[PDB]
C-alpha cells in the first residue's frame, strides 16, 4: 500500500536478465532469420502486444521454438528483447527504421511513439 | 531505500 | 550514449502480477500449512535470497510444489508475494512483527532493513 | 516517456 521500494522493479528486471544470460528458466527461443534468441515467454507477454495475443491461448502458449516474419531484421529484434530486460535502448540514425519497424510488428506502443517522434524531428 | 508511494 | 523508458519496469511488474492474477505461465505453489499460492519461479528467485538459494539446484528448481515452514504467518506470506509484484508493501503497527519475521525466513534484506529501522523509531 | 540514460 503506502510504502515503495523504489529501486525494486528496475531490481527484478536486472535480475530477470541474469537468468537469461545464464538461461536459467528460460521456455521459449524465437528464430529470426537464422538467428536464436532464447527468453522468457512471462517477459515477451509483458512487454510485446504480439506475444501477448499470441501467448493467451493454451496451445500457442506451450511452444517452445517461434519463428518471427523472415523479413524482420535480427539486430532489430536483439536490439528490442535487450529492451524488454533493461528498459534501454540505443535509438540512432543507422538503427531508427529497423528498430521501429521490428517494434511496430512487436506491438511495443511505446518504443513505436519514440521513433515516430524521432523521425518527424528529422523532417 | 523506502519512499511513501503517495 | 542510450535511451531509457522511465516507467518500463514497473510496467513490466504490473503485466507480470497481471499474468500470476490470471494464472498465466505460472510454474509452482508455494504452500504454506493450508494456504496455497500459485508464482512465477523467475519473479521469486529475483526477489528471495531463499528461494534463488534453493533454485540454483536443478532439481528443486524443476518443482511445481514448494512447501514452508508451517509456522511462517500466511498472511505474512501473502503481504511479501504481492510486494515482489508491486513495489508496495503496507507496513503497520499491527503487522510489522510477522512481516519482519517472513521476510528473514525468506532472506529479502532490504524489507528486513525498513522493518528494522521501523520497530526502533517505536522504542 | 523517454530521457537519457547517462
Ligand atoms: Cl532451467
Ligand atoms: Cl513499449
Ligand atoms: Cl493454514
Ligand atoms: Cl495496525
Ligand atoms: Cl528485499
Ligand atoms: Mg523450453
Ligand atoms: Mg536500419
Ligand atoms: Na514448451
Amino acid at each position: 500500500s503506502q510504502i515503495q521500494f523504489t529501486r525494486h522493479a528496475s531490481d527484478v528486471l536486472l535480475n530477470l536478465n541474469r537468468l537469461r544470460s545464464r538461461d536459467i528458466l528460460t521456455d521459449v527461443v524465437i528464430v529470426v532469420s537464422r538467428e536464436q534468441f532464447r527468453a522468457h515467454k512471462t517477459v515477451l507477454m509483458a512487454c510485446s502486444g504480439l506475444f501477448y495475443s499470441i501467448f493467451t491461448d493454451q496451445l500457442k502458449r506451450n511452444l517452445s521454438v517461434i519463428n518471427l516474419d523472415p523479413e524482420i531484421n535480427p539486430e532489430g529484434f536483439n536490439i528490442l528483447l535487450d529492451f524488454m530486460y533493461t528498459s534501454r535502448l540505443n535509438l540512432r540514425e543507422g538503427n531508427i527504421m529497423a528498430v521501429m519497424a521490428t517494434a511496430m510488428y512487436l506491438q511495443m506502443e511505446h518504443v513505436v511513439d519514440t521513433c515516430r517522434k524521432f523521425i518527424k524531428a528529422s523532417e | 531505500d523506502w519512499c511513501l508511494f503517495g
